[PDB]
């Protein structure tokens, strides 16, 4: 618990600065001392994302989002693992998933960025 | 230029 969340503190200043190998090895450590976070685990997929590894974004998004439903409690972060697959889905140009996904999100939890990224995705797609 | 996605 303690040392979980400096283990992902610095991995967090490691992403920021594109260290991701650096941030990759601080998540871990993170998710050994406390298995049942999702926040490490949506961490990691955050940085294969900004790797361009958009297909592992999502496994690690999938697997984030079984944990979470075990607690229960993290529909917040439940909302977030879903709306970085349609992030991940998006920069790909598959918009279709991408809405799909945003609108897991926000049946989740709504917020405002989710809604202005999927209205930009529903309106590319009208558009098409 | 590009957003960068947010860690927690
Ligand atoms: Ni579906």
């Amino acid at each position: 618990g303690k040392q979980a969340l400096k283990e992902k503190e610095l991995g967090n200043d490691a992403y920021k600065k594109k260290d991701f190998d650096t941030a990759l090895k601080h998540y871990d450590k993170a998710k050994e001392l406390d298995p049942t976070n999702m926040t490490y685990i949506t961490n990691q997929a955050a940085v294969y994302f900004e790797k361009g590894d958009y297909n592992k974004c999502r496994e690690l998004c999938e697997k984030a989002i079984e944990v979470g439903r075990e607690n229960r409690e993290d529909y917040r972060q439940i909302a977030k693992a879903y709306a970085r697959i349609g992030n991940s889905y998006f920069k790909e140009e598959k918009y279709k998933d991408a809405i799909h996904f945003y609108n897991k999100s926000l049946a989740e939890h709504r917020t405002p960025d989710v809604l202005k990224k999927c209205q930009q995705a529903e309106k590319i797609l009208k558009e098409q | 230029g590009p957003t960068i996605e947010e860690v927690d």
